[PDB]
This record gives C-alpha cells, structure tokens and sequence, in this order.
DNA sequence: TGGATCTGGCCTG
DNA sequence: CAGGCCAGATCCA
DNA sequence: TGGATCTGGCCTG
DNA sequence: CAGGCCAGATCCA
DNA sequence: GGCTGTATCACTGTG
DNA sequence: CACAGTGATGCAAAT
DNA sequence: CACAGTGATACAGCC
DNA sequence: ATTTGCATCACTGTG
C-alpha cells in the first residue's frame, strides 16, 4: 500500500498527467487485485496541505496594506483593475500567489532541510533565532505562446513569469552566523517557485506595471518586519533579505527607468558612456542604484536647473523614467555567454576575409563570409547555423578546437596567433563569473582575472582597431570592468543567474500543453499550482528514498 | 456630420485611449503617449498635423525653463485665455495618480517650429486628492479668473488599501474645488444638490457658471441623465458657489465636446450602457441664462465603428473631433488602432 | 504481480519515458519493500516479441526481388544507395521495416481479436480459409522539425512519414464473404501502424522515389501471392488488398504524373478541365487510373502522331511524368473541409463589401473586410485569427450561427437569405462524405446528395457569379461531382481520410522529443519502434480490464 | 586558368550534379534539371547564356516530330560531326536507368531562337545494359563512323536483386562495344587487356582511337593511374578492336574535359580518394600516335572551392568550364549552389 | 548651404 | 526575426 | 505593333 | 507563409 | 548461472 | 461526423 | 562551469 | 459516515 503523498510525488516527478495516472490506477488495481495507488482524490486532498494559505501565521509588527488573513491560496493578478469600457482597456489574464503565503508554504516545505542543516552544523534543534533568508527573484518575458479560443480578452500571444527561489538560510549563535541551508542546484529547474503568470507583453509597461505593482508593495511591506511561523513543534522567527538577479538587460534597462538597449550610457551599473567604455575598458566602479535612479527621475521631472534636453540628459546619465522594481546590479551569465560568444562569431567573420586590408565590403562578400564559416564549423565542430544563437552554441564555440578551425580559413599566421591568445585569454576569464563558487575552485583564476582581463583589451584595443576603435559591446564592459566587484560584493555571479528561470520557462509550456485545463479562465491557475507542486521539495525526495 | 479616414505614419502605437489634443492658434498637438519618453522624443508632446487625411507625428521641443512631465493617461484639460493650458491629474505609465498641475504654453515659434514652456503650479490650503477622468473649468466673473473642478475616479485611501484589490478604484466626494490660478490656492464647497459620485462627464463653460451634464457613478453602476448649473461670484470676501438641478439632461458617460459655433457645443460619442455605445450627437444651444439640448442627425458611421465595442478621442478646436476604432490584428503589429476623423 | 507485458503496456500507453519509468520503479521497490514493477531489461525483453522480425511465416509463391528471411527487422530506409563521393549525394535518415515482416507481426498482434470476431459470426476457430485482407496506405510529409547537431548528413528540416492500417479482414465461408474483423475508430492514432521515416523533402523527387521504390517493389511482389501463418496452432493463409487513400492533393498529383497543383486541369479523377468543370460542375464520370497515367506517360514521351506540345498536352490530359506510386482515386477528407471552408471564409469577406455591385476594390478594402469579419467573429464565436486554416476552425465556422452572426455585417436581406441557404445546402452535404457508414449513418441525406448539387451549383452560378464563371476550386468540383460514384465504389469515404495519419505526425513530433534517444544516426529508428508499440492492440488491450 | 564568379536568376534551384551542356555553332544549352519537366519548360532543354556574369535559363522548344525525353541524370556525351548530339543511359528523376538513345539537333533557328530535333533509335544485337557514368565517342577510319561505348555502373540483375539491398550498383563488365548509328546495331567485344570494371572516366577521341584515361573501379574501391588506347579500324568485313596499355596516366575519376586548341586538351576537377579532391590539372597534348600528359599551373581557387566536398561541371565547349559549389544554406534556399566559370586561354 | 529625411549599422532581446 | 538608438548619405528650399 | 517580361491572383499545401 | 500555373498590364525594338 | 543495478555515449531544450 | 486528452466539480453508488 | 533527461549496451555485484 | 467511480464543461493538437 502507497501512501497519497508518495503516489502525488509519483504522479508529479513522472511528469504524469491526471488522465494517465487514472487510467494507470485503475488497470493497476483491476490486475492487482489489492489496491496499490491511490485514488486522484485522495492525491488532490493530499496536495492542498502543500499549497499556500494553509498553514498559519503571524507577522510582527503587521504589514502595512496587505490583509492578515493566513488562508488566501490562487487570487486574480489584475488586483481588482477596472475592466469597465470607460477605462484603459485591458487584454491580460493572470493568477497570482500572495507573496507572504508562498513564503511561507516554502519555509514550512523546507522545515525538514533545516532542522536536518540544524543537527548536521552541531548547533541544537529547538533554537528560535532570527532565521535570516535570501530570496532571488527572477522575471522574464516569453514569446510564441498561442493563445486559446474562448471567451475573454484579446490576449496577447507573449506571457512573463515571475519566480522567487530560496538561496541561503542563516541563524545567528553568539557572535556569528552559521550557514544552515543552501541549493546544491541554484540554477536547476526544481528551485525556482512560481509566483505569478501573466500574458502580457514585455513591452506593455502600464499593464506590466499594472499587475507586478502589488507584488512590490508586498516586498516593500514585508521587508522590515519579523515572520513568526510554527516549525516542528517550536514557534521561530524569520527575516528575510531580497535579492534580484535573474533580470537581462532589457527587463533591467526597462524597470530601473533606464534608456534602451543600444543608448550611449551602455552599462547598467556604471555611468559611463560607450566612448569612455572604448577607451577605458577596464578601470570602472558601480555607481547606479535604485535611490539614485529615483532621484535622477526626480531631477528630470523638476528640471531646478533650467537645462535643454543634452544638459539634463547629460545630468540625469539617461533617466528619463521612473522606476517602480528594485535590482541589485549584476551580471547574466547566460546572456553574457550569448552576447560574447556572437560577438565571436561576427570577430571569425571579419577575420576570414581580412577586413584589416579591405576596409570597404559588399553585401554579397560578407555573405559569402557568412556561408563559408558555417560550411567549416559544420565540417569541423559539427554545428548547424542558428539564425538566433543559444547557450550550447556558445559553450561548443568557446572552445580552442573551433578557434583552430578557424584558423585553417584564415590565410595569415598573425591573425592567427592573435585569435588564439584572445581565445585563450577567455576561457581563462570566464570560469570566474560562471562557477556557482569562485573561491574555491578557481582561486588562480579568480587572482588572474584582472591581469587577463587587462591583457583581453590591449589585445582588442591594439589587433582589433577595426572593429572596437570608439565602439564596444557592454557585455565586454561589463566582463572586463565590473566582474570582481561583483564577485567581492556578493560572493558567486552564476549562482544568481537566470538558468533556472529559462528551464521553468521550458516547463511553463509543458505544463500549459500536458498538465493544465485547456480553457482561457483556468489554464494559468492550473499551471501555477502543478508547477509549485513540482518545485516543492517534499515530493521530490520521495523520489530519491532509494539512497537511504 | 462628415466622416473620413486618417492614416498613420510611423508612430501608431503611440496613441492610447485617454490622449489629450493640445490647440495653439489653430495648430493642434498631441500628449498623453505610449510609454516613458524615448530618445525621439523625450519631451513627450507630438506634432499632430493632418495634410490630405495623413498623420505625421513630429517632435516638438520644449523651452529651457520647462519641466519635463509624465505623459497622463487621463487628466482635466482646460483652455485659459497670453493662452495657456491647464491640465491636472492622470494616471502616470507606472500606474500612479498625480495631484500636480502643470501650465503649457508657447514659449517661442519658428517657421513651422513651436517650442513650449511648461511650469509647475503648487496648491495650498484644501488640495485635491490625486484622480483622474474629472473635469476643470474656469469661469470669468466680475473681472476675476477662477478654475473650477469637480470630482472623478481615484484609488483606495491609503489606510483602507490591500495588495489583493490594489487596483480597485472608488468614486471622489462631490466636493466642488475652487482654484485660483494666479495665487495656487483652492477653497472647498459642500452642496447639497450634489450627493453622489461622478466621473467621465463633460464639462461647459460660460461667463460665470459651468454645465456638467453625463457621466458614471460607481457607487451604483448607473449613469445618470441629470444637469447641473454652477455658478460663481467673486465679491471681496469669499466666493460664493450654487448649483441648480435642471432637466432635460442627457445620460452619457467619456463624451467628447467641441465648439463649432459662438455660444454653441456639440456631444459626440460616448456610452449609454456598459455594452451600449452612443450612436447619437446632442446639439446643445447656449445663452444668457438658459439651456438647451437638442438632437441632431446621426453622422454615416461605418460598419466598424457600428460594430466595435471602444472608441476614444479627443478636442481638435476647430470644430474637428479625433475618434479611433481598436483593430483586430494585433499580433500583425503595425495597425493596431484604426482612426477616424469628424468634421462638425 | 504485474507481468512485463503488463507493465509495458503501462508504460507505452501512459506516455511514460525509460528514465521516468525507471524512477517510478525504483521508488515503488524502495517504498513498498516489493517488486511490483518489472525492469526494464524484462521490458525490453517482452518488447522483442511484440516487433517485427520474430514470428516464422512461408510466402507461396516465395515473393519477387524479396529476401526469404523471416528475421529482419529495423533497416536502413537508403537501401543500399550508395553514398560515394563520385557520385549524386545524399542527404537523408531513413529507418524502416520490411513490409511483408509488418504485416505478420500486425496480423499477429490482433490474433486473439480475429479469433474473438470469427468466434462471434457463429464460425468455427480452427477454420483456416483464405483470409482477404485490406490495409490503408496513408503518406503524408511535414515542416518544422529541427534538424540536430552532430555528424551526418545536410538533413534538411522537412520529414515525411509513410504509415498503414489494417481496416477490414474477411473469410470466405460457404458462398459469400462475411466481416470478421471491424476497425471501430479508424482515424485514430492507435491504429495508425508506421512503416518508414525518411527525414527529407516531399518537394524533391529523386530521394523520395529512391527511399520508396522499395516498398512499392514489395507491395507489387505481394500483391499476387499468398502468405501462410501459424495463428493460434493452425496454419493459415493470407491475401492482401491495397488501398491508397491517404494522399493529400498535392502529394497525388506530384506522385502519379499530374502537373502541379493548380492548372488548367483540375481533378485527380477526371479529365476535366476547369472551364467546363465550372461550367458543367454537376454531371462527370471517374476515369483516371495509374496505368491510363503510365500509358499517357508513354504517349508523351514517344510522341507517336508527331504533336506539337499543346496538343500534345492536350491528348495526355496534363500527364507529364512518370508515375511510380498506385493512388487510388478518392478524396481526403479532411483537406475537402479545410479547403471548402477557407473558401467559405473568403465568400464572407467578399460578401462583406457588397462586391456584386462594386467590381473593383483596393487591397485596402479587402483588408478592411478582413479585419472587420475577424474581429466579428472573435466577438461573437469567440475564435481567433489564423494564418493558415485548420479542420477546428472549419468545424466551427461552418454553423448555421456563423451566418447568422455576419449576415448582421451584410445590409441586404437578399443576400442573408442566399448565403443561409447557401450553409444549409453544405451542412446537408457534410455528414456523407464525414460519415464512417453512411449506409446506416444518413441514408436521409445520401438519397437527396444528387439534387443538393444540383441546388449548390445552381445557386453558385447564379447568385455568386460575380466570381464562380470561367473558375470553380478543386475541392467544389470534386464534392459536387464525385462523392457519389466513391460512395457506391468503396462504402466510405470518411474511414479512408489522413486524420490517422495526422494524429501519428503528432505522436512523431512528441517521440522525437520525449521518448527518442537524441542523436541523428540512431533516433528514427527508436522512434519507429516505439510508435510501433504504441499502436499495438495486444499492449492497448491492458489498459481496459474491465469487463 | 581565370576563376569568375557568375551569378544565377530564378532558376538557380533547376542545377544538380550531373547535368550536360551542348554546344550548338556557338551557343551552350542545358539538360537534365531538378524534377519532372514543368508548365513553364516542358522540354526540358534550357537556353544557358552567360552575358556580364550573369546566367539565364530560357526555356527552348522542340520540332513537332521530337521526343520530349525524359532528364537523364548522369549520361554519355558524345559530340558526332549536320553538327548532331548523342547521350545514352543515365538516371531519370524517378531513379530507374534506361537503356534508350536519344539525337539531338538544331530542326530551326530563327533570332534568338532555336527548336530542337530530339530523335529515338532501337538499338540491335549486343546492346548494352542499362548503366550511368560511362562514356561514349565516335571515330573516323577508313571513311566510316561508328561509337564506341565503355563499361560503367548499373543496378544489380533482375535475377540477384532484393529490397534490402534495392538501390546497391555494381560495375559493369569491361566489355568494348561498336555502335553504329547509321543502322542502330551493336556488336560486342572482348578485350583481354581489360580485366576490371572502370566508371566515371574521361574519353578522349582521335582520327581511329579513343583514349579513355583515369575513373574509379568499383569492385576493389580503388582509383587506378591507368591510360588504354582504344583503335579500331573498319575493313569490308568485321570490325577488328585492339586495347594497348600506355604509361604516364593519372588517377582521377569523374574529371571535366574541355576542347582549348586543335589536338590539345585538358582536365580539370575530379576525386583522387574518397576525402582526397583534386586541385591540380593535366593538360594533354595529342598527336598522330603519341601522348603526352602535362601538368600546368594550378588556377587560383578560392576557400569555398578549397574547403568543400564536392563539385559538378561540364564543358562550354568555347573553351570554358562551368563549376558548381554547394552552399550550406538550404533552409534559406536561394544560395543552394555557387557556381563559378573558368576559362583555358 | 544648413537643418530635414531616410537608411544602414549595431545593441540587446 | 522585432525594437530602439546612432552615425551617415541625400536633398531641398 | 506583336510577342517578351514582370506581376498580381488563385489553387493546393 | 512557400511553390506552381495562369490571365493581365507594360514595353521595346 | 542468472537477475539486477549503474556508468557511458553523443546529443536536446528553455533560453 | 477525429479522437484522445485536460483537470476541477458534482452526484450516485459501494463499504 | 545548467541540469534533468534518453534509450541501448556492456560490465560489475550479489545470491 | 465516509470512499470511490463516472459524467460534464469548454477547450487543445496534428493537420
Ligand atoms: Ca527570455
Ligand atoms: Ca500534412
Ligand atoms: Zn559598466
Ligand atoms: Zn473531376
């Protein structure tokens, strides 16, 4: 006999859908005999003591413009928005979770890894410390969705998702504070906890703002205030440190007020323009935040120096929006590894034709270019070309392999060595912002970091005056400026990146298509609860009771 | 009553529902876009210009001393007579009310070439609560200027607002606001002929008394058919304000006005109901001290008009109305809106 | 207990993976403390029986140009094309079965079904007359699928997938034929049996023609043999019939040596051409057949009367190629609805705009009238916009609501009335050509077919004729002229359709990703396996115990 | 041994390895496009001009009493000398060879328009199988003419042929056979000289002999550098044939001829190995009874050509040499093959 | 002859 | 393949 | 002024 | 949205 | 001897 | 008249 | 240095 | 006084 949490954890990792573990069921006990599983409702009563709004809390002191009520689960994402026709009209569908609820539904499902963190640091069980937790929150918007029939808005066909996973729990014994929980899989798809599902463009930022507003009240509420929760027989408290990384460069330019992508201030950390960016590149600090941000909105709303749109543009270092999230300057590993690895191959797609002889080209000559280095990297590293480039592509490209491949085109023995030396001179800087912990396993990398990131912009700056005199991408600004101030403040870049939220993206449409009600007014509540069943962590070591 | 096609150039998704049409000795301009401002244009005001049915929305500068301001998605717009142009309230991208009032006017003009000052207006003594949808007017008594403003739709009060229904709205008290341009100072009034809530009505204005006529009350879900006259006095002391109950009002609700005549306005557009949609113009005629509202002959909509469910527009000034149809496409990008023009 | 049989059923018919199943076992043995689920090298082990190349079976007369084996199973589909560089290249992955094994191991996974059918018609059990077999023949290419990194060949991203079912089996007993074995839903994806999965190009024809020569070479030695089987301890004897129904327009026409798609000549049945089909449209006769195409092939190559190349054209009735495929002539039913109801479709947009009285109009207009029909419908059937129409769409747009919700666009009454009408003649017309029997489904409405296309044209010529003289689509002129004569030749046209073939494109696309080993070399062949286990009777039987 | 590129209109998708180019006083068609004859060309014959580097196919029709043959994939060209045109065998689109001939001729020309005159013949006696890849020319002795025809690949026998092995080719015996157009008969001949099956060979023809150089064998995939002279002379009675082994050959297969000067020419393109392409190019200076095979400058070829698998290619006849590259486009379309000319002084 | 007006290039997606 | 910002070639009153 | 040459429309996908 | 055929508007020697 | 378990191989997919 | 899902909800039947 | 598959194959382990 | 089974609702997906 299956307990119906074990048979809810089967039916959930297994990727199994309600039809099919009922008809497994029933031909399952019509064989048997004796009944083995159990019945999909006894699964669907077994599963709402996991979800949020069941167990209960007391926040001290209360959150200021959210209600106290402990049992509120899947509420409307348009937060009560006025759909009459005499208002803005809205076309976006979207169920959301309470942020304080899911919260706490995921302190109370990792309650055992603590206690277990708890015994196994040789610290006691019963300690009520103010338990301090880090939480990354991640946002991406998502393209080519379909939408439905059905009655209900004109739905757009992009949708954004918002995630938070929990990081680091610490407590604090003495005079220091112990490392109690951490995430062997940071950026694995079984951590990061849906929070709110929404089709709306990315773009669309008076219904973006419109539906991620509350969320933000709710952060900003409860964060200067103490969590009390029931764990294992022994009330404790709570305390909670925000933390948003997993934004790329567009959702993060878009929320902090900043210009667009191409602009002339390039980073988002450091007010320096992309000239200063070409002839620098490598001695920066980090200077933007969301104060400043809101302040520089202020100065260009006031305008209390009486400038023209240059001078305050110049003043203000492109604010000219108000910001309405807060994240922390960082990195996106992923999207780093995209932009740099493109920017690599459009660098072998100069070098193949010698552009340093030739400054003027034809269309038809780079094509050509274009055709002949992804007949060889066929030939040699066996990739098919991408008209938009992913994160394997990036991974088999950065490798010496393809370099040499490259070189067997390239008629010059200086461009040669020069393409090798740069390449190597990458990959020895990438393992530093790509390892989820950099001061263990890359030490000499880490130590030699600045020198080769040095060595990486003589060598543009000096073999590459054709393509980065006055001009440089921000990722490698970013890359070679702003990387081991990053790492110093925060501890690991990789480990709070958006890996995670790309594969939950992966399973935001497997769920839409297998494991959710097809129906316009049902199918997000339906895939947001299958997908919190899925990261919850109670029913994923039931799976692995093998080991035991 | 003539009915015609605009069509767009390269910034048509720029136009939103709630825009505001801007007039300055017959030059009419845009405000209220799509989004922050972007580098085309960071003032945020347009070039609404239409040759042979074509719109081309140029940038338009603004003056050294100006303020740069949010684009508003739904304020109280007022033409004061040395022409400015006072709006207050709106719903900020982000989603925020404003209570700030801002003062265009033309700074300085070129050859095809108009710069614009804006200036920041602070009020004392009983301000507004921020909202938005209402209605400003000024009127002209004994040789003194004073804005007048009623109320319209805004958020929760701060102590009574929960993140579940964050964005629910409720109707303003019918408090009547006197504001006095020149010194930023605005009185309130109680009057007991007004006791419900009111929102996306229009506002007419005359010497000493304004015409409110329409509009939506939430508390009830119903638009009532009534019309008010207000009327101010500006002796030494305080103002003295009174409001009459009139029949033979009209039950509309975000109508669009302009002036075509000398002591004449027309009602175009509208809804009666929450699907019904206004097919009917009511010619309303002006005097000294009366009031008249007529009907006159339904323009030749077209089937996509007739058969659509939104159309919002605005005030050209030269008895011109600027009314848009939603398109059905979307995702093809490009014609999302379909506009039309409205000759009176 | 739980037999691998049994659990592998489980585990094809639930759409459960290897990984996925290996960790559900694991776990129910770590729990329970029992051995409920059997492993997967027993599941594979039970799977060996269920594939082709298992069984002994004796072809009488032994088959022409066909191995003698009785072991064979996933070959390569290149079949023997060399890939030398001197030579024309090759640029596909094709895995498939030998045919003649396919069919043993299909008829032998239905045993115990031709047992209980033969049981149930008050037959005896060991009787082992000359069974008449009839297998649908269903091809169908596809887009979209990524083509995978790796070694290999320039694979392009187009796949087409070559499928057959059993339909009908029937035994001659006494002095008539009587049915022993009934295809209960023969659209559906569990029937549909995959037989090859060639990664390439419907467009090109040297490749296609290369990887299914082949299959044609054996279904022609077994067309005129017998083949003899040990089912259920007696010996019995087999011939088969084939059918190939399950070809869409543009794959019969580029098959069996028609031009094109869209032509002067328009049927695939007839030799009409499409001024006299438009202005005709009622009465017509089947003449097409696959040796008149190889004689008329013939004809043009040889160029016996010394004809200059209209007339020439002409005598040959569009036949320009040669054909290498026996289609034989039906309609798809499916693609009739999709096809009759995007016209439809644009009937309403032209309707919208009152072009009867203006002749010309801007493309301007005819956006306007698109826009206008699309947002109406979304307004009131709640559908959406789409690029490319599909049977949903069409299902939902031919409704008597549908008119009644864009006659409300349209002023004139006239024309309300003629297009009302206009949908009721369809909606009658429908059901016998959708219909699986219609002989016991809708005689009501096959009786009167003949005077409803009579209606149809009539009202298509006079009351549209602003657009149906000189023109009529192919799909109007196939409905309106030979539903009848299919209907009396084969008894179905519904049960002969591509809707099995399409549900099986969609069950490829989900094995390719789901349930496939990812690697260019060696993922069609798991994929053909697995669709393989999937539409077997003997595994589907499992998942219904009761009784 | 200049390399120019040239560029292809909207029929760039018509070219596969394997087409033939025939020279008319002056003016290069096309034969053996991609598919079944369309509404647009039902002939199947193509107008290829090359003016200002750019290539146009204009669709040529054909006399009243010719066969509209079907687009052979990999024939024999022969060139008879009132200026006609022989192929034999090849591959039709639906991938089954035949054993038919076919004659071409200009029926008419008017400005800027020709119609051919594609005439059928039966061929009696010791006709050869069914095959692709052979090579056939004609010689001149004693006043008479007649073809000759070498061995290539072919299917396997109806006798030992089965589906799993369906499409597998195998060499054809190293059989010699006369062909006589005149009357449409052929004659068998046995050489004891030739014991292995060749394919993909180059010919090239004298006053009474035939000198068939390089090609690929089949059976023991190998390349030979082997180089027979073929003469045959025509008495009152048979005919009599004598095959002599010459050294100094080369190893090359599937190689491209072109006619330069009177008793001169050369070769380009082909495969040495399987991964091995040949880059360089022997020039043959013909004489009375005397060959001599030199090596020349090798032209200056680019990195696609360099760095690619395969190319296909015929002869202009003027002198020029039309190549073909493959692109790795394919899903784009369009750029499927880049094409390149090359002249020989 | 000095601002408008497209227009290609480049940056992130 | 879209969207936005910027330097560059026309260009017209 | 009578065939070349694009070009939009229509058929199946 | 891609391919193929056909009737129609230019158009050029 | 025979059943069961686990590493290995070149890849995917959301970006 | 394609057919097998898709899951929450509700009522009838079984222990 | 993203991480959980994905299925066949072969060798190690245990009774 | 529970637990279990099966119909119902408007949809999808390969076309
Ligand atoms: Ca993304
Ligand atoms: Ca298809
Ligand atoms: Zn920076
Ligand atoms: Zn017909």
């Amino acid at each position: 006999g299956l307990q119906p949490a074990v048979c809810l954890a089967i039916r959930v990792n297994t990727f199994l859908s309600c039809s099919q573990y009922h008809k497994m069921y029933r031909t399952v006990k019509a064989i048997t005999g004796r009944q083995i599983f159990q019945p999909l409702h006894a699964l669907r009563n077994a599963e709402k003591v996991l979800l949020p709004g069941y167990h209960p809390f007391e926040w001290q002191p209360p959150l200021k413009n959210v209600s106290s009520r402990t049992d509120v689960g899947i509420i409307d994402g348009l937060s009560g928005l006025a759909s009459s026709v005499d208002e803005y009209p809205v076309d976006t569908i979207a169920k959301r979770f309470r942020y304080d609820s899911a919260l706490v539904s995921a302190l109370m499902d990792m309650e055992e890894d603590i206690l277990e963190g708890m015994r196994s640091q040789d610290l006691d069980d019963y300690l009520n410390g103010p338990f301090t937790v880090v939480v990354k929150e991640s946002c991406d918007g998502m393209g080519d969705v379909s939408e439905k029939h059905g009655s209900g808005p004109a739905v757009p066909e992009k949708a954004v998702r918002f995630s938070f996973t929990v990081m680091r729990i610490t407590i604090e014994h003495g005079s220091q504070n112990v490392k109690v929980f951490e995430e062997p899989k940071p950026n694995s798809e079984l951590c990061c906890k849906p929070l709110c599902l929404m089709l709306a463009d990315e773009s669309d930022h008076e219904t973006l703002t419109a539906i991620l507003s509350p969320l933000i009240a709710e952060r900003e509420a409860m964060k200067s205030s103490e969590l009390t929760l029931e764990m294992g027989g022994i009330p404790r408290t709570f305390k909670f440190i925000f933390r948003g990384t997993g934004y790329d460069e567009k959702l993060v330019r878009e929320v902090e007020g900043l210009e667009a992508s191409g602009s002339v201030y390039i980073c988002t950390l450091c007010d320096t323009t992309r000239l200063e960016a070409s002839q620098n590149l490598v001695f920066h600090s980090i200077t933007r935040s969301h104060a400043e941000n809101l302040q520089r909105y202020e100065v260009w709303r006031s305008n209390p120096y009486h400038e023209s749109v240059e001078e305050l543009r110049d003043r203000v270092k492109g604010v000219s929006a108000k910001p309405f999230i807060e994240t922390v300057p960082s990195i996106d590993a992923l999207h780093c590894d995209i932009g740099n690895a493109a920017e690599f191959y459009k660098i072998f797609q100069l070098e193949i034709g010698e552009v340093y002889k030739h400054p003027n080209a034809s269309k038809e000559e780079r094509k050509r270019w274009q055709a002949t280095l992804d007949k060889h990297l066929r030939k040699r590293m066996n990739l098919k070309p991408i008209m938009r480039m992913n994160g394997n592509f990036a991974r088999k490209l950065m490798t010496q392999e393809t370099v040499d491949a490259v070189c067997e085109l390239i008629p010059s023995e200086e461009r040669h060595e020069a393409l090798r030396e740069l390449m190597d001179l990458y990959l020895k800087m990438k393992p530093v912002w790509r390892s989820s912990c950099p001061a263990k396993e890359c030490p000499e990398s880490l130590c030699q970091y600045s020198f080769n990131s040095q060595r990486f912009a003589e060598l543009l700056s000096t073999k590459f005056k054709y393509r980065y005199e006055g001009k440089i991408t921000n990722y490698f600004h970013k890359t070679l400026a702003h990387v081991p101030e990053i790492i110093e403040r925060d501890g690991s870049i990789g480990a709070w990146a958006s890996e995670g939220n790309e594969s939950g993206n992966k399973l935001f449409r497997r769920f839409r298509k297998m494991n959710a009600r097809q129906s316009k007014c049902y199918e997000m509540e339906d895939v947001l609860k299958h997908h919190w069943l899925y990261t919850s962590k109670y029913l994923q070591k039931f799976m692995n009771a093998h080991n035991a | 009553m003539s009915l015609q096609m605009v069509t767009v150039g390269h910034n048509i998704a720029l136009i939103q529902p709630g825009f505001s049409l801007m007039n300055f000795d017959g030059q009419v301009f845009f405000f209220g876009q799509k989004g922050w401002p972007k580098r085309s244009c960071p003032t945020g005001v347009f070039h609404f210009d239409i040759k042979q049915n074509h719109l081309k929305l140029k940038p338009a500068i603004f003056s050294k001393d100006s303020c740069y301001l949010p684009p508003l998605r739904y304020p109280a717009t007022c033409s004061y007579k040395k022409h400015q142009y006072i709006i207050h309230g709106g719903k900020t991208p982000n989603n925020e009310l404003s209570d700030k009032i801002y003062i265009m006017s033309v700074a300085c003009k070129n050859n095809k070439k108009v710069t614009f000052r804006c200036t920041e207006k602070d009020l004392v003594g009983d301000v507004p609560e921020p909202r938005y949808g209402h209605s400003i007017d000024v009127v002209y008594s004994r040789g003194k200027s004073m804005g007048v403003l009623f109320g319209g739709r805004s958020y929760m009060p701060s102590t009574q607002r929960t993140t579940e229904k964050w964005n629910s709205v409720a109707d303003c008290l019918p408090h009547v606001f006197l504001i006095d341009f020149e010194f930023g100072c605005a009185t309130s009034y109680i009057l007991p002929e007004l006791q419900d809530g009111l929102s996306f009505h229009v506002s007419i204005a005359r010497n000493d008394t304004v015409y409110i006529l329409g509009g939506h009350s939430l508390a009830s879900n119903i638009r009532p058919a009534n019309l008010y006259r207000i009327r101010v006095d500006l002796p030494l002391g305080t103002p003295a304000v009174n409001c009459t109950v009139l029949p033979g009002g009209i039950s509309v609700s975000s109508a669009i006005l302009t002036q075509t005549n000398n002591d004449e306005f027309v009602i175009v557009g509208g809804y009666q109901l929450e699907n019904q949609k206004r097919m009917v113009c009511s010619l309303v005629s002006l005097g000294d001290n009366t009031i008249e509202i007529s009907e006159m002959e339904t323009p030749d909509w077209t089937s996509d008009i007739k058969h659509s469910k939104i159309w919002f527009g605005s005030n050209m000034g030269n008895g011109t109305i600027f009314l848009g149809i939603p398109g059905d496409n979307k995702q093809a990008m490009s014609e999302a809106f379909y506009f039309y023009t409205l000759r009176c």
